[PDB]
DNA sequence: CCCCAGGGACTTGAAGTAATAAGGACGGAGGGCCTCTTTCAACATCGATGCACGGTGGTTAGCCTTGGATTGCCCTCTACCGTGGCCTAAGCGTACTTAGAAGCCCGAGTGACGACTTCACACGGTAGGTGGGCGCGCGAACTGG
DNA sequence: CCAGTTCGCGCGCCCACCTACCGTGTGAAGTCGTCACTCGGGCTTCTAAGTACGCTTAGGCCACGGTAGAGGGCAATCCAAGGCTAACCACCGTGCATCGATGTTGAAAGAGGCCCTCCGTCCTTATTACTTCAAGTCCCTGGGG
């Protein structure tokens, strides 16, 4: 059995849009947090809930960006998001 | 460490965003955007910590960093 | 003297009028706080909380659930134009997003 | 160290509108952030109004105008009604 | 009176925005957009006017109204 | 002598981007303000400087919108802004 | 008594230290204001005004003008990467815009 | 009624960096709004910082911390340096 | 590319008016005093952050076949451009009318404040209810023919 | 549609541990009472906000022929997704060691409330020079040949 490209993708949207779990791996994300924070001050510790707060904001923020990116993509009569779409979205947001 | 944000993870985030098909160049673009985003928030949260003469970043410090950047977060004490 | 009657009960409110008054006086908002301000402020806050909770409880009920969780709150807030506008730039932890698929992507 | 919160009051309000519905500890935290947030906005906006009108007292007028400015559309209308009703009852004890 | 924002006027504003060609349907959209923006700002300015017990909307009131909508204006006394 | 379609357009960009005067006729704007204000309170007066302050904000806002609208149009490999472009710009800004 | 020496003069500043101090006490920012807070704050505002004004005056000279008008300030703020970021969400009355034409529209 | 402004001080600084350059009344209005605008952010941000630490006094430390949060990139570095230099001289009269 | 040309930039020469330099005033800084207390620093206490190790899968990394998406060519047509004609009223002058912005004076209705008191609230504690893992069969949308 | 299937998913079967209700002390909220004082109200005056009403360009509104950008159709080419595998490490769970979050307390460094004194800054005026408009000249980019 082979689903045609797109069938499973739409299935994933519905599943992932109904669920609420965090989607970035926790450990790799933590190392990144520590790695970025390392450059400002050494021997910096982080409360476990602090790391979770950063992760929640980042995932929520990034999802929001992908939604706006899609609208830009659709505007060009395309269904595939591309880097130029993110750039456009961000420019309009003022970032 | 940025490579820890794997392709499937970036894809899943896009799926939540309602994206149906994704170009292969998005993964590198997303990593760059996230890094910038993270730097700003951590910068402010770390700044708050240093003022309190503390050595451990708390959850409150992060929330405040988000608030002043117009990204109020609910659920972690403010 | 007579039994102490909280200012909240005198105003028929559940929110703590006494607490709100202290927070206003010590919150560096103004030099003086009028006797009606904490009462008025508390009443508005209580009403708004009721509004969200009412919509959130309805969403919870639709999912055959008896406890409101952050997911239910997101549904309630994003589905109400006025609440959504008020809380537009707010992120609910563990809230997810609203099921929304662009029409052009559907089969 | 005791940490003040609106949890009890949030629970009371919930029990009036949904007697058989509970709320998780996480959701309770959400409400606390919410209450404080709205409070700050109103209190912060109220401060500007008082300062702009060169009045050192914050009264019913400042909150009423603050609510009319911050709350969108009908939320303000009903909120203003609630506040006015509460203050009126309070003034008559 | 809304028609007083004439077609040439809308064209001139677009030129300042770096627009080279304008579709014939843009004029109606812009008028609608302008209506929304004005209502919001005027609403807040008038709201301040009642609070000050005044009958004349001052430039400072508008400035205050603009600040709260994230459109801070410089040049009218603050 | 007849300029080719588009030649004069570039000239207007340079002229109006070099100038700073307000571009909407003052009287029409004044009439607009009074009609809109009537719905909130009757017989409302406005300081002449108040009307000026509104116009400055309004023009700047519209200029900002046309700039972002253009980027959307350019994004779709078009040079003409259309109502669908304005809608997109507004949507991304959150309006 | 000794001749009165302004706090502004002791710190080598042009901005009014005393006024800022009073403005902090009457600005509803905190209950108390340290003696070092107004001096530090005054210097920062002075530095920033100098920065903006310095860059704007240069723009004026390039336009062969000797008096600053709103146009020059807009140029200074939008043409400077650092100051532009700080003043992203500000509208300068009578400022106009930066000459910017998309490359795709040029002949 | 006398209305305070930064006009005199703005003019002095201009004459130091550009001795032969003036400023229009309109530009002066812009500068007053700017000074007050930055002032509000700095004073307002220092308050939250002060409030978070349960301190009732806003000191140069909070201003320094508030400045770091608001001023972007190298602006912050130089602004912090200037303030510290000025304050140091001030404590020694 | 050329000829003819249409617009804007540049450069005086007259007006003129907003910059601005200069003088008088007052209330707002500044010095000075005695005073209340916020906070540095000292020392104390334990929660919870860091680190580690052994599994234990679930989940990734990479590759292959793929057919549907992208995009460049092409036509084509019709939706704006630019010029002209022609009329309307916006910009401004000048003047008048007057509504309320702004101010000065006043008191009493108001909130800060202190002393004292008490019960509403939060922390420790207990015992059931709600919901998630485990596990299965039912609802039906999809896709090769 | 026929026909088969994969996915979705609702409905239980427990367990379990997350939360509702309970017991306790207290500190901050309530009440009395004093007293300082803010702003709502009366009254007054001057500003500029509205109004009118004329003029004079200057710009908006309409028509019109055209042209090039927007758009539909077509094909090739190409490149992300579905499915397959081997393998990695995220995470559970436990466990320990130890930093620093966190709390308390002394007293003095600090900032205040008040007071007398002085001059910095603001209102007011008069004078310019820098700006501004008009005209005349020149550069230069533009479009049909």
């Amino acid at each position: 059995h082979r689903y045609r490209p797109g069938t499973v993708a739409l299935r994933e949207i519905r599943r992932y849009q109904k669920s609420t779990e965090l989607l970035i791996r926790k450990l790799p994300f933590q190392r990144l947090v520590r790695e970025i924070a390392q450059d400002f001050k050494t021997d910096l510790r982080f409360q476990s809930s602090a790391v979770m707060a950063l992760q929640e904001a980042c995932e929520a923020y990034l999802v929001g960006l992908f939604e706006d990116t899609n609208l830009c993509a659709i505007h060009a009569k395309r269904v595939t998001i591309m880097p130029k779409d993110i750039q456009l979205a961000r420019r309009i947001r003022g970032e | 460490n940025i490579q820890g944000i794997t392709k499937p993870a970036i894809r899943r985030l896009a799926r939540r965003g309602g994206v149906k098909r994704i170009s292969g160049l998005i993964y590198e673009e997303t990593r760059g955007v996230l890094k910038v985003f993270l730097e700003n928030v951590i910068r402010d949260a770390v700044t708050y910590t240093e003022h309190a003469k503390r050595k451990t970043v708390t959850a409150m410090d992060v929330v405040y960093a988000l608030k002043r950047q117009g990204r109020t977060l609910y659920g972690f004490g403010g | 003297r007579a039994k102490a009657k909280t200012r909240s009960s005198r105003a028929g409110l559940q929110f703590p009028v006494g607490r709100v008054h202290r927070l206003l006086r010590k919150g560096n908002y103004s030099e003086r706080v009028g006797a009606g301000a904490p009462v008025y402020l508390a009443a508005v806050l209580e009403y708004l909380t009721a509004e969200i909770l009412e919509l959130a409880g309805n969403a919870a009920r639709d999912n055959k659930k008896t406890r409101i969780i952050p997911r239910h709150l997101q549904l309630a807030i994003r589905n109400d134009e006025e609440l959504n506008k008020l809380l537009g730039r707010v992120t609910i932890a563990q809230g997810g997003v609203l099921p929304n698929i662009q029409a052009v992507l559907l089969p | 160290s005791r940490k003040e919160s609106y949890s009890i009051y949030v629970y009371k309000v919930l029990k009036q509108v949904h007697p058989d519905t509970g709320i998780s500890s996480k959701a309770m935290g959400i409400m606390n952030s919410f209450v404080n947030d709205i409070f700050e906005r109103i209190a912060g906006e109220a401060s500007r109004l008082a300062h702009y009108n060169k009045r050192s007292t914050i009264t019913s007028r400042e909150i009423q105008t603050a609510v009319r400015l911050l709350l969108p559309g009908e939320l303000a209308k009903h909120a203003v009604s609630e506040g006015t009703k509460a203050v009126t009852k309070y003034t008559s004890a």
